[PDB]
């Protein structure tokens, strides 16, 4: 019973405090509508978490193509328009001499 | 090069030596079309219709 | 205003000493003083021609319609095309510490950093870095330190076991801007 | 002083200049308009001390001690595991037609549709946040037994994990075990036959 | 590119009476424009089986993509958003493709913003 | 400018090839294992000495009877130390300062002492005679291969005369027979005794301790060259020698005055007198926030009444201080002299932070006299091997690397695996940060372990079992090249006459015994 | 890069696990006495 | 990982296994019957970069050691997944730094505890 | 994907002889060669990658390329600050290091007694 | 400190090249020949 | 047109005297600044941007003179800058890198680039990679000369300059034109 630990208790005053600190840390997140400063619903804690996780790990197609161009030297044009779309694709061919 | 038993006493290299690769490689030219660089895009309209 | 911004970012926000006196001289009140001033500060580029080129935008004449837009444009272009202005608009960077390898070796990555007179007041009188055997060394895994060894008493452990190497970790750089600012903050608190 | 202890918590320099303001102004209005004893200044300095200490203690006990046990949190991974677990129970809240725009559901689904989903790196404050959220969630997701007491965050969240628990007494001291054994086998050998 | 070079080069020191092939499979960004290959409703007239006979490929069809005009002449009684409502786009867009011009008189040639419907 | 002609010399491979060609397979320089059935790729190479033999001074150059077996047992002890280390997560960190290194080695030592040595990993390279722990002990003495009772007794005691040759009593009233893993602090405590110093060939240490290193004169001449020097030139030569020697011995004197810069009194100062080691606590003022220091033996009552939560504050001379959370240390009072002929009282702790007047690289030379300087105890096997470990870590020859199939993954291997994170929402799989885990089982055969390959592993954290893709696993690499990078390189005994060596063709491995 | 790889000629990159050419092929053609035991 | 790897493999001309101290003098062995005593080495002489006059080890008959720069191979240790001890310069900027969840809660040297402290 | 199963660019060389053992031995040779050239190239890209990981600026151009959408996933034009973009870049580079190390490590397995290609 | 004085004017001269390592030939001038060869010519008697 | 031999051959034009004059005018300049500054009273002038700029000038000039002075930039001048209290700018460092490189000392130059990479990265210009390029070309290490071009292609920022490509290409031709020793010269 020496190994067993008490599960801590976290209160919305605390969570809201921290969320504010995050708000100040990344202003553009609140700006672009990633997260909101208010904790109203019971599920908004988790919800903002998931929104963060998506903003961080989701890469827009144009950004993906450019990044893959940089260090992997993936060749091709890359559309910066709204009406253009970057499709990552394979090209096979044969060579014989 | 330093090996005086080379083909005479029966030593035949199993791996072709670095020097020789360097030479064979140095002799022939490299085709320019083999570089494969496209930064523009595909030419939809003109390319397939180009001069006869 | 760029000088101002740089000097404020230098401390991570008062005002740093960096902005007190800058590389640009005040212009005399005249036309000739202007042409001369442009000539000596920005004069690697030809400024007159750039002010000519910056005139028209998309067929629109900027000088005869929007004054401030034309102004900011010719400004930006002369700023960009000149190497002199680029040299003088730079950001203050912290000053890198030279180092020597340890006298008692533990890591190859752990080095003794040179320390400027500014950072340690006190300390014995010392020479300049290179004369003392300190060199430029850095890598991803570098760590810098002030090196000393524990004082052996009189006991078996002093006579037989090897010397025990006490390290005290230090930064790899020296912030001159932050130091100056902080000490003058100390002079604004004292007074 | 109360608004100051709570509001400026995550940037300490800012909090400091603010406190210094509050009590330097309380001290200006203490110097003139006051009278024949110096106690006001002493109680204001003691109020600087009390304010400071209440803040430091707040971030000690409601943050640092909650976080400080890393093994409990599975060195950052339990924290992640719990997260998805939460998201798995609550999907009619987080990702649903009524719940959110199709743009977000598509971003989520596209993140999960990759060959390996690599957990994104994060800024310090975001780390603290994520941890806190998922602790408070592990509150609910766990069995009723371990709700209060368990070893590890993630514990019980997944029902069927195969652990290595197989030694009950190996954690005990050898001396006790030994004396016990000599005694017990002395008796079984001096008692029965079979 | 350098690996490809050494590799294409290995044909020169290849063994006696031995030849080789090179299969390369790489990844390449392609680009889909909704500009040149737009997404549109089906025609209000349909296409029958008849458009498909033998040699219908050589006669009844063009090779895609179809040619859409990026250039347009302004009719008389028009204003910026009369032209914009005609071309199927925002006024802003029309002003930006045509950014050179501050006003559009009758009988003048104009740049259609490529995102116009 | 010499780099204008690029000279690639002959590669090492070519050299070795020419050598072993000129010798018609060079059977003199081969390991005896090469002449037994199916020698592994390590037995296929020449007789070079590796780095594992570097800390063992018991065997001098010719190891006597049973020496080599003893050494082999030490070597295995260190391999187990390394395994325990990776296991509980204390290993060299490439970045680490000496304090952190010290803490680390300490924790490792405790975990070593409390773990039984494993004999199933004890393996015998060619010609070595198998021997039990007990035989080695009763021959060499038990101190050399200590029972936990002897380890305890040496770490918790003082006296020199006791170097324990024979076994000790146990709480059960038996003789304690256990082999726990060797621990560096123990070997230090043994380096402290004279008898031991002599046993390991370090006896010279008694005579040479406080003395200077012998002067090395740059361009010193034989008498054969000097016979051609003129009287004046010879006078000059003497001038040189005299000045070099004077300078060096003077440098030693100055360095071994051991003086440090006291910043406060702006002077160099040195230690006149030592007090004993006192336990000391720190007391922070309530109002000013000032920090004071206190001998814990004087105030013992009051401090222990605060540890009982009864009176929570300790008043001294009217100023009340709060006891700091830990701040419990062992410090030595020091009487320090200043060049003004002055005297102060300063802690060992604070006099340690100071800056030395002299720090020549040869300070520790006395420990190996005339042999090169080391920053560590070279009489301690364990500490030497640990030093090497840390070096090859910092150089990047040793470290956590994505595992290969060939690296010899097997049951019992310490591994850092990327913890699989389970979500229904995820097609494919989710990966997470590396955690320490042991391999439970690994199937080599392609048909027990299809693509993508898996490893059954037990995560140390929660004690959890899982199947992890091998591309998610890291092992601790001993060296750059491989095929097996997990296992260390083992030196073999040197044989003076190599051409006379005999292999029993019927039982090469000596399995009938 | 260089035309001939640094790993070939530079002794700092030397590979200690490599063996000489002759050794392996000599130990390979060995046929060990198949009467290891009595009776079989 | 040889003992004294540089002094021997990198620093010595023969990789240690060619014995440079040898006399080329005529030997009485049956197989050494071809050996003729050598003239002493040319005194002031300029050699070809791949040779020597064979006087010493420092000067072999055949020079094995390259004259170029030597660089030990790039570590195969993960630079990314390894977590070092926190430096000072890391702890100053800790507020701007981006880690993995494994970086904040890392078992040895967790950065989150530091960030809060 | 991790480890063996995935790559940026795949080359397949098809060697053809008139005699079986010809092409087999040939395959061994060419294979050894590409093992060394492969190690070289991939090593270099590794040191480049490690430098990149240690620190560096962000393009104006890359930044621009992240910020072009009329509306990102959260339903408004999104502002990616240079911090975040550097964070993406860093993630991918970490992955690239994983794969480099994979290849390099495989290159160093096939020793003479142990070679299986 | 004070302009163009002793210590400054010393520091301007850089690192001191030792005459020990100096390679000086027959004519008292630095050698034409490669460092190895010179090293070999001037190598001590036995 | 080799940008390196430009410096070296420029050192032959009255290099020493020009150097001495740059030093003199420098001391003049510090006098002047101290006058114009007369609250950071202890830290003036040395804590000002102008001062830094002047030091930059001094170095950039000293590069042009004879060997001794080039070798004295990273050694004396830089140490005197630290001592004095003048905070450097990116150009300071790229100048020191260029100095070390012209000397042929790579270890140190790359150490400096490493420092800059770790802490200050967002300020790094191309002239640094130019410094190291030219440098490796001097020391005749062409694989590092290659490594740095490939890296500078990967990160596409800062933009390479036609000078950069001049350097790398030159390096290529240099490597390409060197002989080996006799053992490899047979075929």
């Amino acid at each position: 019973n020496m190994n067993v630990v008490q599960r801590p208790c976290i209160e919305d005053g605390l969570l809201s405090l921290v969320l504010e600190a995050v708000t100040k840390r990344h202003p553009n997140w609140v700006k672009a509508g990633v997260i909101q400063t208010t904790l109203k619903d019971p599920f908004d804690a988790l919800r903002w978490m998931m929104h963060i996780f998506i903003r961080l790990s989701y890469v827009p197609h144009a950004g993906a193509a450019t990044i893959a161009r940089l260090s992997r030297r993936r060749i091709g044009p890359i559309g910066l328009e709204p009406h253009q779309f970057n499709v990552p694709a394979e090209l096979g061919f044969v060579e014989q001499y | 090069s330093h090996r005086r038993d080379y083909i005479r006493m029966g030593y035949i290299p199993r791996y072709t030596p670095w020097e020789w690769i360097a030479i064979q490689e140095a002799d022939q030219p490299l085709i320019a079309e083999q570089i494969r660089q496209d930064n523009i895009g595909t030419s939809y309209f003109f390319s397939l219709n180009r001069y006869w | 205003q760029t000088l101002q911004n740089n000097a404020v970012e230098a401390v991570g926000a008062g005002s740093a000493p960096w902005s007190i006196l800058g590389p640009l001289t005040a212009i005399g009140p005249t036309a000739e003083d202007t042409m001369v001033w442009l000539q000596q500060h920005y004069g690697d580029v030809d400024v007159m021609s750039i002010m000519r080129w910056a005139r028209f935008r998309k067929g629109k004449d900027l000088m005869a319609k929007d004054r401030p837009q034309y102004l900011a444009r010719a400004a930006a272009w002369i700023e960009l095309l000149s190497k002199r202005n680029r040299e003088m608009e730079e950001v203050p960077l912290t000053y890198m510490r030279k180092s020597k390898p340890l006298v008692l070796d533990t890591n190859s990555n752990v080095r003794v950093a040179w320390q400027t007179p500014l950072m340690r007041s006190g300390g014995p009188p010392r020479l300049l870095a290179r004369e003392e055997g300190y060199v430029f060394h850095h890598s991803n895994s570098s760590r810098f330190v002030e090196e000393t060894y524990r004082h052996p008493g009189e006991s078996l452990q002093s006579r037989y076991l090897a010397l025990q190497p006490l390290h005290t970790e230090v930064s790899a750089k020296e912030d001159f801007q932050r130091l100056y600012y902080q000490a003058q903050k100390h002079h604004k608190q004292q007074e | 002083a109360e608004a100051a202890v709570t509001k400026f918590l995550f940037q300490r320099g800012s909090f400091e200049s603010m406190l210094h303001r509050i009590i330097t102004d309380a001290l200006e209005k203490m110097s003139t308009l006051a009278l024949g004893g110096q106690e006001g200044n002493l109680a204001l300095e003691a109020l600087k001390r009390q304010t400071l200490f209440k803040r430091n203690d707040y971030i000690q006990k409601r943050l640092i001690d909650v976080v400080s046990n890393s093994a409990y949190l599975g060195y950052g991974d339990s924290v992640w595991q719990v997260f998805f677990a939460a998201v798995e129970a609550n999907e009619e809240n987080l990702l649903s037609d009524r719940a959110t725009t199709d743009a977000i559901r598509a971003a989520w689904e596209g993140v999960m549709r990759e060959d390996v989903v690599r957990l994104p790196d994060v800024t310090g404050v975001v780390a603290l946040y994520l941890t806190l959220v998922c602790i408070r969630e592990s509150g609910r997701l766990v069995p009723e037994e371990l709700k209060e007491l368990s070893s590890g965050l993630e514990d019980g969240v997944r029902p069927g994990v195969r652990k290595l628990q197989q030694y009950p007494l190996i954690f005990l001291h050898p001396t006790v075990k030994r004396r016990f054994v000599v005694k017990a086998v002395a008796e079984i050998l001096h008692n029965s036959s079979s | 590119t350098e690996f490809e070079k050494r590799m294409y080069d290995i044909r020169h020191w290849l063994h006696r009476q031995t030849s080789c092939e090179f299969h390369t499979i790489y990844r390449r960004n392609v680009i889909h424009d909704s500009a040149v290959f737009p997404t549109e409703h089906d025609p209000a007239t349909p296409t029958t089986h008849e458009h498909h006979r033998m040699f219908s490929f050589a006669l009844d069809w063009q090779s895609a993509p179809v040619n859409r005009l990026s250039t347009d002449t302004v009719h008389e009684g028009e204003s910026w958003d009369a032209v914009a409502q005609r071309l199927g786009c925002s006024v802003g867009e029309l002003k930006d493709a045509n950014a050179e011009r501050e006003t559009i008189e009758a009988g003048v040639v104009i740049n259609v913003p490529v995102t116009a419907t | 400018t010499e780099r204008n002609t690029i000279h690639y010399g002959v590669p090492i491979q070519q050299i070795v090839d020419e050598f072993v060609f000129r010798h018609r397979n060079a059977r003199g320089e081969r390991p005896l294992d090469y002449f037994k059935p199916f020698p592994n790729f390590r037995a296929l190479r020449l007789n070079r000495m590796y780095r594992d033999v570097e800390g063992f001074s018991l065997m001098k150059q010719r190891p006597e009877f049973l020496e080599w077996e003893l050494f082999t047992r030490y070597r295995q002890h260190h391999q187990q130390r390394r395994r325990l280390a990776l296991l509980h997560g204390l290993e060299p960190v490439a970045n680490e300062t000496a304090q952190e290194r010290d803490t680390r080695r300490h924790r490792l030592d405790e975990i070593c002492e409390r773990t039984p040595f494993d004999e199933r990993e004890m393996r015998v390279n060619d010609d070595e005679m198998r021997v039990s722990v007990e035989t080695l002990r009763s021959w060499f003495g038990v101190y050399m291969l200590p029972s936990p009772t002897v380890v305890n007794a040496v770490l918790g005691g003082s006296a020199s005369v006791n170097l324990h040759l024979y076994h000790l009593a146990d709480e059960m009233g038996t003789a304690d027979t256990r082999e726990h893993v060797l621990s560096s602090r123990y070997l230090n405590r043994l380096l402290l005794l004279e008898s031991y110093q002599n046993r390991v060939g370090r006896g010279f240490m008694n005579h040479v301790v406080g003395r200077a290193p012998e002067p090395v004169v740059p361009h010193e001449q034989p008498q054969e060259v000097l016979r051609h020097f003129s009287a004046e030139e010879r006078a000059m030569y003497e001038q040189h020698v005299k000045e070099q020697t004077s300078r060096q011995l003077g440098e030693w004197e100055r360095a071994m005055k051991r003086r440090r810069w006291l910043t406060d009194h702006q002077q160099y100062g040195h230690v006149v007198s030592h007090g004993l080691e006192t336990s000391v606590v720190d007391l922070s003022h309530t109002e000013t926030g000032a920090v004071l220091t206190v001998s814990t033996k004087a105030y013992e009552q009051e401090i222990e009444a605060v540890r009982m939560k009864t009176n929570a504050t300790i008043k001294v001379d009217g100023m009340v201080y709060n006891l700091l959370p830990n701040s419990e240390r062992r410090v030595v009072p020091l009487t320090v002299q200043l060049d003004s002929g002055e005297k102060i009282d300063m802690t060992s702790e604070d006099f340690d932070r100071c800056e030395l007047e002299a720090f020549p690289r040869n300070l520790n030379h006395a420990l190996n006299y005339g042999i090169a300087n080391y920053a560590y105890n070279r009489g301690n096997y364990v500490e030497t091997q640990d030093s090497i470990w840390e070096e090859q870590t910092a150089s990047g020859q040793e470290g956590w690397s994505p595992a290969t199939h060939a690296d010899g993954l097997r049951e019992g291997l310490p591994v850092r695996a990327r913890r699989p994170i389970f979500s229904s929402s995820a097609e494919q799989r989710i990966a997470g940060g590396p955690q320490r885990a042991v391999i439970i089982q690994y199937h080599h055969q392609p048909f027990f372990n299809p693509e993508p390959r898996l490893v059954k592993v037990a995560f140390q954290c929660d004690g959890t079992i899982m199947e992890v893709p091998i591309s998610d696993v890291m092992i601790w690499q001993r060296r750059y090249h491989g095929p097996e990078r997990t296992v260390g390189d083992e030196s073999r005994r040197y044989n003076p006459a190599a051409m006379r060596r005999y292999v029993d063709v019927t039982d090469p491995f000596n399995e009938k015994t | 890069s260089a035309n001939i790889p640094r790993s070939v000629w530079d002794p700092a990159q030397h590979n200690p696990n490599w063996s000489d050419s002759y050794g392996h092929d000599i130990t390979n053609r060995r046929a060990w006495p198949a009467r290891k035991w009595t009776v079989g | 990982q040889l003992q004294a790897q540089d002094r021997i493999i990198c620093g010595t001309h023969g990789a240690g296994i060619v014995a440079h101290q040898t006399a080329v003098n005529s030997s009485d062995n049956p197989m050494l019957s071809s050996v003729t005593t050598a003239a002493p080495a040319a005194d002031l002489s300029r050699t070809k970069p791949h040779e020597g006059t064979g006087t010493s080890e420092r000067d072999p008959y055949i020079r094995t050691l390259h004259n170029q720069r030597s660089a030990a191979p790039e570590s195969s240790v993960s630079q990314s997944h390894t977590v070092n001890a926190p430096t000072v310069d890391e702890c100053e900027m800790l507020a701007e730094r981006w880690g993995t969840m494994n970086y904040w809660h890392n078992d040895t040297f967790p950065r989150l505890v530091v960030f809060l402290k | 994907e991790d480890g063996i199963r995935g790559s940026e660019v795949t080359y397949k060389i098809v060697l053809e002889g008139f005699w079986d053992h010809h092409v087999m031995k040939l395959a061994e040779d060419v294979c050894m060669f590409l093992k060394d050239v492969g190690r070289q190239i991939v090593e270099e890209k590794l040191v480049a990658v490690r430098r990149l990981l240690q620190g560096g600026a962000v393009d104006p151009e890359l930044l621009a390329a992240f910020n072009c959408a009329r509306a990102g996933p959260f339903g408004g034009l999104d502002e990616y600050d240079k911090e975040e973009v550097a964070n993406f870049l860093r993630s991918d580079l970490r992955r690239l290091e994983e794969q480099c190390l994979s290849v390099i490590n495989r290159c160093n397995v096939p020793v003479p007694g142990a070679t299986n290609i | 400190d004070t302009q163009n004085d002793k210590k400054q004017l010393a520091r301007r001269l850089g690192r001191y090249m030792l005459f020990a390592n100096r390679s000086l030939d027959d004519t008292g001038f630095p050698t034409d020949a490669r460092a190895d060869d010179y090293t070999r010519w001037m190598a001590p008697p036995s | 047109c080799d940008p390196a031999l430009t410096y070296k051959l420029l050192g032959d034009e009255n290099g020493e005297e020009r150097a001495q004059e740059a030093y003199r005018w420098f001391d003049l300049a510090l006098t002047s600044l101290a006058v114009d500054c007369g609250h950071f009273v202890p830290y003036l002038p040395q804590g000002t941007a102008a001062a830094s700029h002047i030091t930059n000038a001094l170095m950039r000039t000293l590069l042009t003179c004879g060997y001794t002075h080039v070798a004295a930039i990273p050694d004396s001048v830089y140490d005197r800058m630290g001592s004095m209290g003048i905070s450097p700018t990116i150009s300071t460092y790229e100048l020191v890198m260029l100095a070390l490189s012209l000397q042929g000392n790579m270890v140190e130059a790359e150490s400096i680039l490493s420092f800059l990479r770790s802490h200050h990265s967002e300020h790094i210009t191309v002239e640094s990679f130019n410094a190291l390029l030219l440098g490796h070309r001097e020391a005749r290490q062409f694989d590092c000369c290659d490594a740095i071009w490939q890296e500078l292609v990967d990160r596409r920022w800062p933009r390479a300059s036609p000078l950069t490509a001049e350097l790398y290409l030159r390096s290529i031709m240099d490597h390409a034109n060197t002989p080996t020793s006799e053992p490899l010269q047979s075929f």
